[PDB]
This record gives C-alpha cells, sequence and structure tokens, in this order.
RNA sequence: AAGGAAAUAAAAUGGGACGACGUAGCAUU
RNA sequence: ACUUGAGUGCAGAAGAGGAGAGUGGAAUUCCACGUGUAGCGGUGAAAUGCGUAGAGAUGUGGAGGAACACCAGUGGCGAAGGCGACUCUCUGGUCUGUAACUGACGCUGAGGAGCGAAAGCGUGGGGAGCGAACAGGAUUAGAUACCCUGGUAGUCCACGCCGUAAACGAUGAGUGCUAAGUGUUAGGGGGUUUCCGCCCCUUAGUGCUGCAGCUAACGCAUUAAGCACUCCGCCUGGGGAGUA
C-alpha cells in the first residue's frame, strides 16, 4: 500500500554523476541526479532522474521519489531490531542504539536516516561504496523490519507476552 | 562359479539363512581376490581389474576391522580359518 | 550420513517457508519432537502431528499464515555444528532481535528458550534460532 | 513407422537366416538407418550385430 | 450441480501448476475444471461485484480476444459501463494523462465534424481527419468517457493480458476476470477459474457480471 | 554350448566329404564334448569368392563342452584346406 | 521453405605501416 | 535394541570396459604379367617432379603396413584419460523387484601408492599411407611460412622411463530438501486387452525450455552456480615469475 505524497518533505539531494552517451558525432552528455526524498517522521523515499540539464533531473528525481514511499517502525526514534540490508553487493548494517549516540552512518545512508525521522543508529557498510546501492540496500533492510504488535498477532501472543 | 559361493556360505554359514553374515562375505571376497589375482600374474597390463581387486580389498579390509570392533573370538577365529594374515 | 537431523529439519522448513507449503514430512526424533513441540506452543506453527511407525517414526508439520500471505516465520539458523560445539552460559544466553525472536537451548533440566533460561537462569547448547 | 521385430515379438535374430536380414540391407551391401525402418535402438543394435557376423561368413555381400 | 454454464473446455497440459485445487482430470491429458469451486467463488464475485458498484465501481471490461470482442462490447453497451475490445494501449493508467489528452483531441475531432467548419479544405478533411477519427474510434471507444481512473479492473485473459495486469498492480487497483489453466491464479485478486475459449462462456459470465453491476443501482 | 558352423569347399566327393564331416565331429568330441544336433544347407551361393569358389557347402553343429573341444576344432580348422571359412559362437 | 545436436560442402593469389604530447561547461530558480 | 544408510543372496538387463590369441573384405603403395599410348600430376595462375626405358588408365595375381565405410544417435560404457570390423579364454564395474541375510559395518581424506591424452626418451622390430626437420618449385621488397612436388624421426608393435594438456562442465566428494513441460537409454508395476498398443506411477542415466531462489551481469535452476551439513585442496593486486 503505496502512502500519498502529500507531505512536508525536505527532498536533499545527495550527489549527481555525469553522464555520457557515444554517437557518430562525437559524445553526448547527460546528467544523472539521484534524491532521497522524505519526512522526519516515518517517511522516505529515494529517487532517480536523468536530463540534459542538472535542475531538471532534480526534480524528475524528485517527482520518482515522491512516487515511492515507504514507511518504517522508529520505535523510540531507534530501530525495533539490528537488520542487514545486501541488496546487489551493498552489505550495510543497522543496529538500535541509546538515546544519544547520533546517526552514526555513511554520507547517503547518514542523509537517508536523517529523512526517515531517526535519531540515533548504529551502521556500518561492509560492500560496495556506491551510493545507489547503498540507499537500495538500506531501504531494503528498512522495509524488512517488524513491529512488536504485528508480530503478536501473528504469532497469536501478546507484546507483554513477548517481551515480558 | 554359483557353487563355491555355496560350499564357502555352507562352511561360513552360522544359521540356515545365513547369507550375509560378515564372515562369509569375507571368505567370498578372499576368495575372489584370489582368484583375480591368479588372473593378473599373465595380464599386467589390465588395470581396470587392479581396481576391482583394490575396491574388493578395501571391502575386505572394512568388514575385517568391523568384525574386530564387535568381536574379537570370531575375528580370531575367522582368521585362523582363511589364514588371512 | 546427512552429518546431522537438526540442520536438515530447519532448512527443509525454510524450504517449506520459501515456497509457501501447508504441510511437511519428517523422519520423526525426540529431540524433533520437543523442538516442534516448542514451536507450536509458541505461535509459529499452528499445529503438529506425530506418527509412530516402524522403520522412523513420521513427525508433520504445519506451517502457520495469519494474514492474506504473511510467513510468520521468515528464517532460521542453526548455531551448534557437528564439528564446532557452541556452549553459552547464563550470563550470556543471546537474546534474538532484542527479544523479537526465540532461540533453542539444550539444558541439564530440559530444553529451554530464551525466556525460560533467562527464567531458570540456565545454559548449555545454543543449537539455532529462529526469526 | 512400427519396428517389425516389436510387431512380430520376435527376438533372438539368429544371423545365419539371411531371409530377414535381406529387407533390412540396401541393393549396394549397406545397412539401413533406424530411422528409416523405425526399428528400435536395441533390436537395430542386434540386428547390425548379427548381419556383420553373416557378412563375415559370406552370407551378405560387403559390396555389390 | 452443473449450471446454464459450459466452462469446461480443460484446457489440456499446456496448464500452470499453480492451479492444482481447481481441477479434476479426464483421460486425454486434460484437467476438468472442477465445477463446483468456480460456482462458489462466482458468489464472491457478484458479492465484490455489487459492494463496488454500489460504491460507484467505473469496472473497465477488457479482452484482446477474437472471442470476448464482441461480447464484452454488447454487454459494456447494454450496461452502459466502459471497455476494450480492440488492442489494450499501453500505458492507459501509468500514463493516464497522455491518453486524456489523446482522447480530448478525439472529442475535439469528433464535435468539429457536426458543429465546426466540417469543409475546410476539400482533401485535407477526407485525407486524414475521417481516417483519424475511425482509427480513434477503434482503439478509444469503449472508453472514450472515462474522466477518471476506476476502482477496479476487469479482464478476461491475464496471460494475454500481462501487461494490464502488471500495471493495475503497480496501482494496487483490484482487478477481477477469469483466469485460465495456464494463466496466473495469485496475480489476480478475485479469481474465477474457468474456461475462457468458449463464447458461450464469456458470454454468460459478462452477462452476470454486467447484472450484478446494474442491480447496485437500485 | 557353442555353435560351431563352418563351410566345406565344393570340390569334394561325396564320400570325401562324409569322411571330412567325420572326421571333424570326432575332433569334438574326442575331447569330452558332447553334439546335440546338426544342420547341413548343401551347396549355396557366396556372397562373394573367398579364393576362388562361388558356392560353399554350409555345415552346421551344435556342441555343448568345455570352452576346449572348440578351441581344438577352432585350431584345426585353420589348417585344413577343406574347411573354407569357420567360426564360433556361444550359444546364449 | 522458419530460431537448430555430433555436423557442412560451394568460395580472388595479392592491402605490410601510421612518432610524440592533451584539447571541455555542468543546479535554483 | 532397530532398518531406513551400507553390503551380501536370488531372478533379470545393457554396454566402443579392459587384457590375451585369432579371423575378415574394402582402400592406398609396390611388384609381376596382358591390352594400350603423348602424357600424368598439380595451383588463383603456374612450377617442381615421374614418363616414348612404355607412363597414367584398365584386367588378373602376389606382397606387405595402418584404420575399421554403412550401423552412428547431446546413443552407450568407463573414476579419469579414454573406448567404434568380428569370434573365442580370463576379468572388472553399473542398473532393475526384493526381503531372505548382518544391523551403523558409513562420508571425506594431509602424506603415501597406483593409473594417467598426445608428445618425448632407451632397447628391437616394422614401415603401406600421412608427415616435424630437410630438399626443390611458385609467392613477395623480403618468406628460414601459408601453396605444390618429394621426404628422416614420429605415427604401429613388446618391455621400461618422464608424468605434462583449454587433462573443461574452466563448476571437488558424500547426504537431505526445494514448482512444472518435453525427447531419450536401461528397467519394473498397474488400468481393459493373450496381444499389438495407450495411459498412470515408480528407480537410475543422459538433453532441451522454464517458477521461486541465487548471481555484478552473463547465466545456474531436481544432473544447480538454490536452501543446509561434513571433509580435503586452493587466493590475498599486476609485472617480476612459475623466474632465481
Amino acid at each position: 500500500r503505496i502512502d500519498p505524497s502529500k507531505l512536508e518533505l525536505e527532498e536533499r539531494l545527495v550527489t549527481v554523476n555525469r553522464v555520457a552517451k557515444v554517437v557518430k558525432g562525437g559524445r553526448r552528455f547527460r546528467f544523472a541526479a539521484l534524491v532521497v526524498v522524505g519526512d522526519k517522521n516515518g517517511h522516505v523515499g529515494f529517487g532517480t532522474g536523468k536530463a540534459q540539464e542538472v535542475p531538471e533531473a532534480i526534480r524528475k528525481a524528485v517527482e520518482d521519489a515522491k512516487k515511492n514511499l515507504i514507511e518504517v517502525p522508529m520505535v523510540g526514534t531507534t530501530i525495533p531490531h539490528e537488520i542487514i540490508g545486501r541488496f546487489g553487493a551493498g552489505n550495510i548494517l543497522l543496529k538500535p542504539a541509546s538515546e544519544g549516540t547520533g546517526v552514526i552512518a555513511g554520507g547517503p545512508v547518514r542523509a537517508v536516516l536523517e529523512l526517515a525521522g531517526v535519531a540515533d543508529i548504529l551502521s556500518k557498510s561492509l560492500g560496495s561504496n556506491t551510493p545507489i546501492n547503498m540507499i537500495r540496500a538500506t531501504l531494503q533492510g528498512l522495509s524488512e523490519l517488524k513491529r512488536a504488535e504485528d508480530v503478536a498477532k501473528l504469532r497469536g501472543k501478546s507484546v507483554e507476552e513477548l517481551l515480558g | 562359479t554359483q557353487e563355491r559361493k555355496n560350499q564357502l556360505i555352507n562352511e561360513f554359514k552360522t544359521h540356515e539363512s545365513d547369507t550375509g553374515s560378515p564372515e562369509v562375505q569375507i571368505a567370498i571376497l578372499t576368495d575372489s581376490i584370489n582368484n583375480l589375482n591368479e588372473h593378473l600374474r599373465t595380464h599386467k597390463k589390465d588395470h581396470h581389474s587392479r581396481r576391482g581387486l583394490l575396491k574388493m580389498v578395501g571391502k575386505r579390509r572394512n568388514l575385517l576391522t568391523y568384525l574386530r570392533n564387535k568381536d574379537v573370538t570370531r575375528y580370531r577365529e575367522l582368521i585362523n580359518k582363511l589364514g588371512l594374515r | 550420513v546427512m552429518t546431522d537431523p537438526i540442520a536438515d529439519m530447519l532448512t527443509r522448513i525454510r524450504n517449506a517457508n520459501m515456497v509457501r507449503h501447508e504441510k511437511l514430512e519428517i523422519p520423526a526424533s525426540k529431540l524433533k519432537r520437543e523442538i516442534a513441540e516448542i514451536l507450536k506452543r509458541e505461535g509459529f506453527i499452528r499445529d503438529v502431528e506425530f506418527v509412530e511407525d516402524s522403520k522412523q517414526g513420521i513427525i508433520r508439520v504445519f506451517l502457520k499464515y495469519g494474514q492474506n500471505n504473511e510467513r510468520v516465520i521468515t528464517g532460521l539458523k542453526r548455531i551448534s555444528k557437528p564439528g564446532l560445539r557452541v556452549y553459552a552460559k547464563s550470563n550470556e544466553v543471546p537474546r534474538v532481535l532484542n527479544g523479537l525472536g526465540i532461540a533453542i537451548i539444550s539444558t541439564s533440566q530440559g530444553v529451554l528458550t530464551d525466556k525460560e533460561a533467562r527464567a531458570k537462569q540456565a545454559g548449555g547448547e545454543v543449537l539455532a534460532y529462529v526469526w | 513407422k512400427v519396428c517389425y521385430f516389436t510387431s512380430n515379438g520376435i527376438t533372438h535374430i539368429d544371423y545365419k537366416d539371411v531371409d530377414l536380414l535381406k529387407k533390412f540391407v540396401s541393393e549396394r551391401g549397406k545397412i539401413l538407418p533406424r530411422r528409416v525402418t523405425g526399428t528400435n535402438a536395441k533390436y537395430q543394435r542386434k540386428l547390425t550385430a548379427a548381419i556383420k557376423r553373416a557378412r563375415q561368413m559370406a552370407l551378405l555381400p560387403y559390396v555389390s | 450441480l452443473l449450471e446454464a454454464g459450459v466452462h469446461f473446455g480443460h484446457q489440456t497440459r499446456r496448464w500452470n501448476p499453480k492451479m492444482k485445487r481447481y481441477i479434476f482430470t479426464e483421460r486425454n491429458g486434460i484437467y476438468i475444471i472442477d465445477l463446483q469451486k468456480t460456482v462458489k467463488k462466482v458468489e464472491e464475485a457478484y458479492n465484490f461485484t455489487k459492494n463496488l458498484a454500489a460504491e460507484g465501481g467505473k469496472i473497465l471490461f477488457v479482452g484482446t480476444k477474437k472471442q470476448a470482442q464482441d461480447s464484452v462490447k454488447e454487454e459494456a453497451q447494454r450496461s452502459g459501463m466502459y471497455y476494450v475490445n480492440q488492442r489494450w494501449l499501453g500505458g492507459t493508467l501509468t500514463n493516464f494523462e497522455t491518453i486524456q489528452k489523446r482522447i480530448k483531441r478525439l472529442k475535439d475531432i469528433e464535435k468539429m465534424q457536426e458543429n465546426g467548419t466540417f469543409d475546410v479544405l476539400p482533401k485535407k478533411e477526407v485525407v486524414q481527419l475521417k481516417k483519424e477519427l475511425e482509427r480513434l474510434e477503434k482503439f478509444l471507444g469503449g472508453i472514450k468517457d472515462m474522466k477518471d481512473l476506476p476502482d477496479a479492473l476487469f479482464i478476461i485473459d491475464p496471460r494475454k493480458e500481462r501487461i494490464a495486469v502488471a500495471e493495475a498492480r503497480k496501482l494496487n487497483i483490484p482487478i477481477i476476470g477469469i483466469v485460465d489453466t495456464n494463466c496466473d491464479p495469485d496475480e489476480i485478486d478475485v479469481v474465477i477459474p474457468a474456461n475462457d475459449d468458449a463464447i458461450r462462456a464469456v458470454k454468460l459470465l459478462t452477462s452476470k457480471m454486467a447484472d450484478a453491476i446494474l442491480e447496485a443501482k437500485q | 554350448k557353442y555353435e560351431v558352423m563352418y563351410i566345406i569347399r565344393p570340390n569334394i566327393d561325396e564320400e570325401s566329404k562324409k569322411a571330412v564331416i567325420e572326421r571333424f565331429n570326432n575332433v569334438l568330441t574326442s575331447n569330452g564334448a558332447e553334439i546335440t544336433g546338426t544342420k547341413d544347407w548343401g551347396k549355396r551361393r557366396l556372397a562373394y569368392e573367398i579364393n576362388d569358389f562361388r558356392d560353399g557347402f554350409y555345415q552346421i553343429v551344435n556342441v555343448q563342452s568345455d570352452a576346449a573341444a572348440v578351441q581344438e576344432f577352432d585350431r584345426l580348422a585353420k589348417i585344413s584346406d577343406d574347411i573354407i571359412r569357420h567360426i564360433v559362437v556361444k550359444e546364449e
């Protein structure tokens, strides 16, 4: 169930890599802008954009990210459990920490976690350092998260019975 | 063939239906290996027969080890009967 | 051969989960019976039945799906393998996903989970995890 | 096509006979392929063995 | 009980293993369809259809099959609902804006021929305008008045309409229809295991669904 | 058991052919073998010339022995000029 | 005469080489 | 204590499995003889070569050496290399229905041992054809090559030695589990039919297309590169260098 794009997002860009396409008349340049769009409350989205100009590609990536968001269970501004994202040779670990450690992660991971509404997290990249694969792995790890209430419902158990 | 096997079974039989006990199989393996060796004394170039003989000897040794780990008196008696040393 | 029954059972359950099957047949074994009963009483399995035969006996498990399509069991993993044994003390009993999951442990007073272990402050063979 | 042997259920080709082998051999004396006579693999192999055995004893023409 | 439906073509071994729980067998390498299961699934089909209609359903009837074109067209026309009998154009939903622009152009050109200056040029008109009118009426006749996206989707052969099914799943729009033995059952939200190559079967099914649709207005 | 079929050269008189056949049959039985049956096709057109003859006298003999009499028959056939061709096949 | 398994006839002989170094823009309005 | 893994027994099946002996007709070369003449052979073109001594061609016979046309098929066997004419003596392994037999006797395997394509080396034969080196002739500016005409070692055999290949499925061995469709080899059972035959199931082997899953992609996908366990070997940038 996709959520609507009507939210107070930040649309903070990450980077812009220049692209080249060869033609009989030499090379042809394109600007591929990858942007992460999200709100500071459990809403985040990754997007990509290609165009002959930087701002046009930025707008394309913003719209693309808006067209695909995802929720995250920010249990006390921290993840409920540790998980690993392994999307396309991108290994990124995520650990919950105390309420003062802060956002300890790489550039793109840090931006994603900031636009995701998460305060204190422990992370480490154990694979490729490519921003796109890292973002995909982080999003995969976020989607694979579990909530206490849903597990309690599925297990025919109570939350206090689970953790008490 | 099919006649020496019967005699070996009868000699090494423990019961009327005994046909797979370690002693009988070991005696059969010994007889077959002896025949194969006698054959090899002439056809030195038949290496496939040598490989078959090696497999038979490995089976015989594993069976001897199992017997020794199970029963020592029976193992010694079988060695004495076959003189396998 | 197969080097162990437990890893086989766990990986068969994992495969059944991946293909989204509803039944499973396993060569029954005392330890397998205890593990299946534990998984059942915990809510991972909707129900389990046993069959005492002349060969090995068969323990049949029924995978649980509490919604349209959602695997109550997401992944399995063994710890103590036949060649690398893992033993955890009462002070080092490992929690699974901050207690969200569960782990099985063999002790002297019976097969206990993480919660029962903490309750009895027991320890011993840490064999596998359950998510 | 159907196998002559299976249709007749005959076995033990008995190479010494040639009335049957004559049909399965071409005019020049060459053996016919299985894909033409529709015969089976086992029966084809046995028939070719018998045909060679017969040829060796001047019962079939190596060449013609 | 075998109702008036004759939907048991049973579609020999060109089948899908995922439909094992809706098939009997016959001595022709062919799987007799389990009519009993269909008689039950059609009940929830009618229920969901009536509910969505009372909610304002705009069911799109789609089938790119000769055996279904005229049937679905007649059913949609007698029911006054939407449909797509000819080719299923790419991006009816994902690119709904381009289709909207195209159909607005169609509306303009089809209102011009009788209200506007239909005699601007002696050859230009006959050369281009009427041919484009025919082509656009062919490719958009049944959806010429969509005006908004529907609440659900109806199809007749997802194996043939994999594109529409995929884009509907992307838009998470509930899709209904009839699944063939070679089709994917899980991909549909409201599945009806039955034969589709029979004109009588598809005619009966479409008629019943259109009746269920029309009964929500009461 | 083995099937011993051989061809006698046609340029042999009737009594000489009988004597040769009896000799070659004794060669087999003389080594402890026992003949179960025989068959003679008479003069037949050979598919090809062996040395000079286009025809030959096919003689068939069914024997059961311990692979000894048949070996003696094979050894003796290669020397005798009365037999043009011969073969041995295990009847199984 | 259609994408093709172990497998493929027909079918100009003759064209050898191009020193060095390096030339590119890019987003907030 | 037990039979499911394992092995034995029974009744059956196939196969270029191997070792030894023997046998067979095509085809090339040579020799002898009969007929017979301006050449034969060869390349893009030609040339070198043999030939008026009687060639080439044809016919009969003889000599000897190698391989086994049709069969022949991602067909079969073998641990691998590898194995295609046929008969015989010896010999190995595989598969199919068991329930009769013992009841865990099992998997891997450092080192070690053995086998191990072709090439090569020593001893002695053998030598028809092919053919490193080599000779001559075309070729080009050059041709120690591609092309053509001849040609030693070698290609064959018995013993011994070295133990290397893209020795490849570039994928170690064993076990268990994980949708289907379609050929094929060896088998078995059944639902009518004594059959011919159709269908369904059940083992092993060999191919093709494909779900989930895996993979950087190519692609693998019940014969995995899937989900796991046990054992051994292997890698820590390239050149240096598999060199000192």
